[PDB]
RNA sequence: GGCCUGCU
RNA sequence: AGUAGAAACAAGGCC
């Protein structure tokens, strides 16, 4: 007999034991070299998608940009990006005449975060496009590189404290003639007006790793940060817009998704009636980035943003220009073996515009004699559309749009679909009298798709009976079904600290429980394998064992130094307590009661020099990328022992140019430690103001010194003491 | 005396006299959040590779002079080199283990009283009461509802002039509260907090938890109520139903 | 009337007040005379606060220049001249320490005999009335109030006038200096009333410059201008637009359905060519035990000494010989390596205390199979250009295999049982609520099931290693280590028991990337002779190194004993994935326990008993020549985990490419068997999607075959 | 100020084609000899959608109506018009 | 041969 | 050789 696992699903439906069907148990696949060629190979898709459409050379950038926008009607099922401005805008209409004052209303609230957003809101994202360098940065080392390079310029509006007032900047620094840019080998280097445009307009592309679902690799892309303040103002906007409309599912969770799925099957069936056949399309959008044209975002915020002030409209609209004439940079190049000669060699992408066509095989070799003409600077102009979901709550309203324009009022006809959207995914409900009825449906559904650039994937879409379909790994069949294989990768050690790992695993094993309907025994095995790693990883046996390790032998000591062992944490070689029903506590709080007090007067104090606390943000969040989905961060219940301490960094900054870096890191924390000794408050509550750090810290010095000895330590001496050296350091930054 | 004289000694040095000149308090944060260290995209695959080595943790300085440099075989607990874009040190982790059993101890009686959400927890949960399992089917619906169980009725802003005026006194500004229920609270957790020494960020971050009002969107079955949300994974289940009353009722 | 400033202040007001009118953020070009009043204000502020200190006592000392001491004290201290935030600072702060009232608005000065504020205010009109108008502005205040006027006059509530006479007279002489200064320049045409409290702005963000022209280069393909497309937009009104160009577009653009029948769908096809082979790091079903039956726990111990004892209870060695060669390589470097391995283990034995970890020597023999010096010294494009040779690295599709049968029987015995416990679990705490009690009795006959498989077996062997293997890298990155393949398991009888499979030796690991690839060679015993499936060994080294005796009722068998030898190779993600193999028997026993749940939601009783102990239900588990055939639960737990073990071993980007496109087909493939009259637009595109997956891995080529048997059953 | 002369007409068989041109939004209108105006082109009427296109050169200042499949129902005076602005028409006889 | 780094 | 698979590893750089 031949043992075959799949036979089983003829007795157990599919979605019953879906769960077998994804090997998530394994190493995911990753890239191991350039993007380069994916990067090469997106923009020519996207720009071949719309051959059709118009060129056209830009006055300012110089770059050859296509405009497919009421290009010709598609005459195919392929792809295309020939969008039709007055279809969008007609489709726009229907949406507002549905869910009437939605576009005022939104307008009203972003208006008013826009005049009240700050800066800082800027640094709170992940890498940006660093122009200042050409490369990948944090979100704050990018925006202060800019913001210094601003001022030294003579672009001194942000010190206003306010983000419209830095995308005020940002745009008069567009009509420069020449700025200036230091680099590290420091070197000024000024750069002409089309330059810093192009720096300004373009994009990093990087490879995505740890992609599971799919044999081949993709491209992603990063922008800077002249252009991320107008992106969250326009993100603001149509998350407003988004949670207004109950079709949309793009800014709620996956339970909120999974309810919203269940009432509109509910609603499009029950309505239904004997005579009226309902089916289920499971649908997936090909090519949902690259055929979704910039100009025709401008053109539903413009129309979204209509009697509203001007001031509005034109910082609202200024993010879709950007990226009309956004570039991409092709990215890290291009590395070569030779074989006879037993040597490699990297060339960056930049040589890809003149380097001679010999050593790239055939696909490459086209690949690049088709990009060629649209590289401008080492930069490939990407107009045609989007490169990866920066408008994603924007594609989400377009589809929404699109699944209202069938609410049977503007069909005219006895069939009509509804459905949820949500980028790059959909279910789509249609109902009809007869199989001719739900045939034209689906077939005008996909029509008036592909007059808005969207395009259904046939190869990856299917059309049953209502009650079975997918949405986003979310399999229902009368009533959604756990998966738990999408969240097996997340049961292992996160990686924070200890007391951060032990108490993200145990509430990880909780959430699982509760949501994805993780069973008790099954929980219990998750928690004694999730303990068996977590000694094995931080060398933190059960002290009773001769597990001989690096450790071993301090926690022992530890070990038959306490007299009340059941108290010790696991970190500490000690026992588990926990089970199903302490999966909600802390480990600490757990085994309060059975520590010693020397042990435990040890563990939590605050004296102690590993425990490090940075800002209120980043107190209890642990950032978990998960599995099939964008990054998340995750509140986890802890409470600050000595093993909450922080791993050690990358160091390789050492070796670079770019070791400078360092040196102001350790300056700007040593003066951020100084003024939080002076305002305590500096971490919880961002202080703000526009006088600079010596002239607080010296008066609250004064007045500190004065007051503390109206009551306290101070005495005369010492407080005349701090006046004059208060004066001496007043004199100082006179000269 | 010291916080000034260390500024003094900061401005005497060139370069960090131009940055305390030059940068405006508004910048403040950009400038704290100013590094080249990205964030991990990987943590598990690193801490599991990082605790391979020795000298995987960082810690401040003054562990160089409460902890000796070597245990009693000589196995090294900290190291005088420091991490990249900090002064702190790297030290591995029997340092942590150490200071467990002959570090400087303290009076931890307090604690309790500042982690008071967690510590409620386990007292409802010490006294609860188990009940038999009835096996049926659960009609699991999807709900919003509040996990919090010790929200004072107070939203995050509502709550943070309360955190600041109870931990940050001075820094306060305009705002002096007006709802009086604002004022008990702003009384109690001041007489109970005046001399823990904790920190006040944590102290903040946990009054923030306790009374700011908290809400998510769960399956559930039955219960409803805050106390008995938080232990929604014990009593509901896929065809399982676990009787179960806090120790609060 | 700048001039005027311009002239008699000093610097530090007039800077002061500067920054005062950034404060608030209105311009100082159009209204100055706030400017000049305000800095009048500070400089009362000033010349009341300075020239006035205290000592211990009360009643202020007064020296018109503060004397080098210790005593310089201020009597009065100022509030204003600072920012808003700072002023709010002092004011709590005095509040805080003082035990004084908080006023709303903004104080001037503090004082410490009367341990209160003082709020100076000199305007133009008479006092009088300013007084008790400030007054009602601040509410039930007790800070003291006082105020002067041009006049010349005084006044305060309580008659409390706080400090020296001869001050005031001082202030308001400075008073009327002001004043006849200004009847030399001529301002009260407006000096009495020039404020009135403006406050109004609007917001201008305007696009002009190089931005608007892009902005004129981002509009559809008949538009001239941003404004005139803002116009259209404003102007534009649905009349039916969509319509029209619907009836216009070309109706080959459909979606038309086709019916999913049983007839439909067709076998996939998989690739043709060599016979696939073996890609585990480890031996699965050919690994042999050496065993010393010691009470060590699986960390328990220390591994070479272990791992001597174990091979010294063996007999029978032989000098090895080669038997079935790498057919790439250099066999001989692989015997002598084994013979090295040997050689150095019983330099170990003969001195004091065993190591805990060995590091062998960097001969030529493992410097060849570790893959040494190998890797294309790395130089610039500039100084190699005119190298013919010189090109990119071949990225190509993988070379394509087909499916051969010894994975399909190598899964059939990996769940299979076993005579020994493979799982030792940890400690939970004491099971205190009844459904407590029921998961542990869930837990412990799923342990019970499954700890006695092939399939632990290989996950505690795939655990150990790579953990041993990513520890000796990050340790001892730069030299040879050895490591013996140990895994400890627990007999019928109770005893505990070590099991040696043989050794690995890891090699320069200086990884730096996830993807970066440590080398290692591996050596394993086993009775199973290569020379009967030869393709499955393609890239092994089989050496021939003694002959072993088990007791069986035929004599005594004398079977002779190889040593499968191969390079490897593994990276970081690879070890830390595979050191977290135990999940595989969570994603199993949670599929049986959903199973299990879903069966007793229908019988209102747990039905975990029956099911493992009645075995009367059973599922679908495999298929033989004369049918289907259905196993128990415990085999169906045995075959999930196996299947999990699996997709841990032989994970690759063609696995869960297959895994996705093909759950695609088999949930179409359920919804035609539900009668739910399935449809797809492209069928065809599916499949030659799900067929691109399939190229060289036994793996996934064994999951596409299981795939067309489950369709030759289905569909019926 | 806007003048407009239209071109293109004539005699046709039924079923025949015809592109009406028009030199200077614009519409095209038909006057049948027993009635007024009627609406063609701007959106297109319903005796006249899926048979004629109407489309417009703004380089050339031009627009045209692509007539097909016609009926002898078609028969009209086709007139261009400016929006106020009307051509003089052409004759067009199916 | 000596020393530096391992997400920069 | 080996790992791996649309490009890489099989140490890097600095003296």
């Amino acid at each position: 007999m031949d043992v075959n696992p799949t036979l089983l699903f003829l007795k157990v439906p599919a979605q019953n034991a879906i769960s077998t069907t994804f090997p998530y148990t394994g190493d995911p696949p990753y890239s191991h070299g350039t993007g380069t060629g994916y990067t090469m190979d997106t923009v020519n898709r996207t720009h071949q998608y719309s051959e059709k459409g118009r060129w056209t050379t830009n006055t300012e950038t110089g770059a050859p940009q296509l405009n497919p926008i009421d290009g010709p009607l598609p005459e195919d099922n392929e792809p295309s990006g020939y969008a039709q401005t007055d279809c969008v805008l007609e489709a726009m209409a229907f949406l507002e005449e549905s869910h009437p004052g939605i576009f005022e209303n939104s307008c009203l609230e972003t208006m008013e975060v826009v005049q009240q957003t700050r800066v800082d809101k800027l640094t709170q994202g992940r890498q940006t496009y660093d122009w200042t360098l050409n490369r990948n940065q944090p979100a704050a080392t990018a925006l202060a590189n800019t913001i210094e390079v601003f001022r030294s310029n003579g672009l001194t509006a942000n010190e206003s404290g306010r983000l419209i007032d830095f995308l005020k900047d940002v745009m008069e620094s567009m009509d420069k003639e020449e700025m200036e840019i230091t680099t590290h080998f420091k070197k000024k280097q000024r750069l002409n007006k089309r330059s810093y445009l192009i720096r300004a307009l373009t994009l990093n592309t990087m490879t995505k790793d740890a992609e599971r679902g799919k044999l081949k690799r993709r491209a992603i892309a990063t922008p800077g940060m002249q252009i991320r303040g107008f992106v969250y103002f326009v993100e603001t906007l149509a998350r407003s817009i988004c949670e207004k409309l109950e079709q949309s599912g793009l800014p709620v969770g996956g339970n909120e998704k999974k309810a919203k799925l269940a009432n509109v099957v509910r609603k499009m069936m029950t309505n239904s009636q004997d005579t009226e056949l309902s089916f289920t399309i499971t649908g997936d959008n090909t090519k949902w980035n690259e055929n979704q044209n910039p100009r025709m975002f401008l053109a539903m915020i413009t129309y979204i943003t209509r009697n509203q002030p001007e001031w509005f409209r034109n910082v609202l609209s200024i993010a879709p220009i950007m990226f009309s004439n956004k570039m991409a940079r092709l990215g890290k190049g291009y590395m070569f073996e030779s074989k006879s000669m037993k040597l490699r060699t990297q060339i960056p992408a930049e040589m890809l515009a003149s380097i001679d066509l010999k050593y790239f095989n055939d696909s490459t070799r086209k690949k690049i004699e088709k990009i060629r003409p649209l590289l401008i600077d080492g930069t490939a102009s990407l107009s045609p559309g989007m490169m990866m979901g920066m408008f994603n709550m924007l594609s989400t309203v377009l589809g929404v749009s699109i699944l209202n324009l069938g609410q049977k009022r503007y069909t005219k006809t006895t069939y009509w679909w509804d459905g949820l959207q949500s980028s790059d995914d959909f279910a789509l409900i249609v109902n009809a009298p007869n199989h001719e009825g739900i045939q034209a449906g689906v077939d005008r559904f996909y029509r008036t798709c592909k007059l808005l650039g969207i395009n259904m994937s046939k190869k990856k879409s299917y059309i049953n009976r209502t009650g079975t379909f997918e949405f986003t790994s979310f399999f229902y069949r009368y009533g959604f079904v756990a998966n738990f294989s999408m969240e097996l990768p997340s049961f292992g050690v996160s990686g924070i600290n200890e007391s951060a790992d032990m108490s993200i695993g145990v509430t990880v094993i909780k959430n699982n429980m509760i949501n994805n309907d993780l069973g008790p025994a099954t929980a219990q095995m998750a928690l004694q394998l999730f303990i068996k790693d977590y000694r094995y990883t931080y060398r933190c046996h059960r002290g009773d064992t001769q597990i001989q390790t690096r450790r071993s032998f301090e926690i022992k000591k530890l070990w038959e130094q306490t007299r009340s062992k059941a108290g010790l944490l696991v970190s500490d070689g000690g026992p588990n307590l926990y089970n199903i029903r302490n999966l909600h506590i802390p480990e600490v709080c757990l085994k309060w009661e059975l520590m010693d007090e020397d042990y435990q007067g040890r563990l939590c104090n605050p004296l102690n020099p590993f425990v490090s606390h940075k800002e209120i943000e980043s107190v209890n969040n642990a950032v978990m990328m998960p599995a099939h989905g964008p990054a998340k961060n995750m509140e986890y219940d802890a409470v600050a022992t000595t093993h909450s301490w922080i791993p050690k960094r990358n160091r390789s900054i050492l070796n670079t140019s770019q070791r400078g870096i360092l040196e102001d890191e350790q300056m700007y924390q040593k003066c951020c430690n100084l003024f939080e000794k002076f305002f305590p408050s500096s971490s919880y509550r961002r202080p703000v103001g526009i006088s600079s750090m010596v002239e607080a810290m010296v008066s609250r010095a004064r007045i500190d010194a004065r007051i503390d000895f109206e009551s306290g330590r101070i005495k005369k001496e010492e407080f005349a003491e701090i006046m004059k050296i208060c004066s001496t350091i007043e004199e100082l930054r006179r000269q | 005396m010291e916080r000034i004289k260390e500024l003094r000694d900061l401005m005497s040095q060139s370069r960090t006299r131009e940055i305390l000149t030059k940068t405006t308090v508004d910048h403040m944060a950009i400038i704290k959040k100013y590094t080249s260290g990205r964030q991990e995209k990987n943590p598990a695959l690193r801490m599991k590779w990082m605790m391979a080595m020795k000298y995987p943790i960082t810690a401040d300085k003054r562990i160089m002079e409460m902890i000796p440099e070597r245990n009693e075989q000589g196995q090294t607990l900290w190291s005088k080199t420091n991490d990249a874009g900090s002064d702190r040190v790297m030290v591995s982790p029997l340092a942590v283990t150490w200071w467990n059993r002959n570090g400087p101890t303290t009076s931890a009686v307090h604690y309790p009283k500042i982690y008071k959400t967690y510590f409620e927890k386990v007292e409802r949960l010490k006294h609860g009461t188990f009940g038999p399992v009835h096996f049926r089917n659960q009609v699991k619906i999807r709900r919003r509802v509040d996990i919090n169980p010790g929200h004072a009725d107070l939203s995050a802003k509502e709550a943070q002039d309360v955190i600041m005026e109870v931990v940050f006194p001075n820094e306060v500004g305009a705002r002096i509260l007006t709802s009086e229920s604002q004022l008990t609270i702003t009384k109690e957790k001041k007489e109970e907090l005046q001399d823990c020494k904790i920190s006040p960020l944590m102290v903040a971050y946990m009054l923030e938890r306790e009374l700011v009002r908290k809400t998510r969107f769960l399956p559930v079955a039955g219960g409803t109520s805050s106390v008995y949300i938080e232990v929604l994974h014990l009593t509901q289940g896929t065809c399982w139903e676990q009787m179960y009353t806090p120790g609060g009722e | 009337m700048e001039d005027f400033v311009r002239q008699c202040f000093n610097p530090m007001i007039v800077e002061l007040a500067e920054k005062a009118m950034k404060e608030y953020g209105e311009d100082l070009k159009i209204e100055t005379n706030k400017f000049a009043a305000i800095c009048t204000h500070l400089e009362v502020c000033f010349m009341y606060s300075d020239f006035h200190f205290i000592n211990e006592r009360g009643e202020s000392i007064i020296v018109e220049s503060g004397d080098p001491n210790a005593l310089l004290k201020h009597r009065f201290e100022i509030i204003e001249g600072r920012d808003r935030t700072m002023a709010w600072t002092v004011v709590n702060s005095i509040c805080n320490t003082t035990g004084a009232e908080k006023p709303k608005f903004l104080p001037d000065l503090y004082d410490y005999k009367e341990n209160r504020f003082i709020e100076i205010g000199v305007t133009r009109r008479e006092v009088h009335i300013y007084y008790l108008e400030k007054a009602n502005k601040i509410k039930s205040e007790k800070t003291h109030i006082h105020i002067f006027s041009f006049t010349g006059e005084e006044m305060a509530t309580k008659a409390d006038y706080t400090l020296d006479e001869e001050s005031r007279a001082r202030i308001k002489t400075r008073l009327f200096t002001i004043r006849q200064e200004m009847a030399s320049r001529g301002l009260w045409d407006s000096f009495r009333q020039s404020e009135r409290g403006e406050e109004t702005i609007e917001e201008r963000f305007e696009i002009t410059g190089t931005m608007r022209r892009l902005a004129d280069q981002s509009l559809p393909p008949n538009f001239s201008s941003l404004e005139n497309f803002r116009a259209y937009v404003d102007g534009f009104e649905p009349n039916g637009y969509i319509e029209g160009k619907l009836s216009q577009m070309s109706k080959e653009v459909n979606a038309r359905i086709e019916p999913f029948l049983k007839t439909t769908p067709r076998p996939l096809r998989l690739p043709d060519g060599p016979p696939c082979s073996q890609r585990s790091k480890f031996l699965l079903m050919d690994a042999l035990k050496l065993s010393i039956e010691d009470p060590s726990h699986e960390g328990e111990g220390i591994p070479l000494y272990d791992a001597i004892k174990c091979m010294r209870t063996f007999f029978g060695w032989k000098e090895p010989n080669v038997v079935k060669p790498h057919e790439k390589g250099i066999n001989p470097n692989y015997l002598l390596a084994w013979k090295q391995v040997l050689a150095e283990l019983q330099d170990i034995e003969n001195e004091e205390k065993i190591p805990k970890t060995k590091n062998m020597k960097k001969t030529s023999q493992l410097k060849w199979a570790l893959g040494e010096n190998m890797a294309p010294e790395k130089v610039d494009f500039d100084d190699c250009k005119d190298v013919s040779d010189l090109k990119q690295y071949d990225s190509d599709e993988p070379e394509l295999r087909s499916l051969a049968s010894w994975i399909q029987s190598e899964f059939n015995k990996a769940c299979e049982l076993t005579d020994s416990s493979w799982i030792e679990l940890d400690e939970i705490g004491e099971d205190v609520a009844p459904i407590e009690h029921i998961a542990s009795m869930r837990r412990n006959y799923f342990t019970a099931e499954v700890s006695h498989c092939r399939a632990t077996e290989y996950i505690m062997k795939g655990v150990y290693i790579n953990t041993a293997l990513l520890n000796a890298s990050c340790a001892a990155m730069d030299d040879f280590q050895l490591i013996p393949m140990i895994s400890k398991c627990r007999t019928k009888e109770g005893r505990r028991k070590t099991n040696l499979y043989g050794f690995i030796i890891k090699g320069r690991s200086h990884l730096r990337n996830d993807t970066d690839v440590v080398n290692f060679v591996s050596m394993e015993f086993s009775l199973t002779d290569p020379r009967l499936e030869p393709h499955k060994w393609e890239k092994y080294c089989v050496l021939e190194i003694g002959d072993m005796l088990l007791r069986s009722a035929i004599g005594q068998v004398s079977r002779p004993m190889f040593l499968y030898v191969r390079t490897n190779g593994t990276s970081k993600i690879k070890m830390k994935w595979g050191m977290e193999m135990r999940r595989c028997l969570l994603q199993s026993l949670q599929q049986i326990e959903s199973m299990i749940e879903a069966e007793s939601s229908v019988k209102e009783k747990d039905m975990t008993k029956e099911f493992f102990e009645n075995k009367s239900e059973t599922w679908p588990i495999g298929e033989s020549p004369k049918g289907v055939e259905e196993g128990s639960i415990g085999k169906v737990c045995r075959t999930l985990l196996a299947k999990s073990v699996f997709n841990s071993l032989y994970a690759s980007p063609q696995l869960e490419g297959f895994s996705a496109e093909s759950r695609k087909l088999l949930l179409i493939v359920q919804a035609l068997r539900d009668n739910l009259e399935p449809g797809t637009f492209d069928l065809g595109g599916l499949y030659e999607a799900i067929e691109e997956c399939l190229i060289n891995d036994p793996w996934v080529l064994l999951n596409a075959s299981w795939f067309n048997s489950f369709l030759t059953h289905a569909l019926r | 100020q806007v003048q407009l002369q239209e071109s293109g007409g004539g005699l046709v068989q039924a079923g025949e084609s015809l592109r009406l041109s028009c030199a200077a939004g614009m519409g095209w209108f038909r006057q049948a000899p027993g009635k007024e105006r009627e609406f063609v082109a701007s959106y297109a009427m319903d005796f006249v959608k899926g048979r004629f296109t109407i489309s417009r050169d703004n380089s050339k200042n031009t627009l045209y109506l692509q007539m097909n499949s016609l009926k002898p129902e078609d028969t009209a005076v086709y007139y261009c018009a400016a929006a106020k602005y009307w051509g003089q028409g052409t004759q067009v006889t199916v």
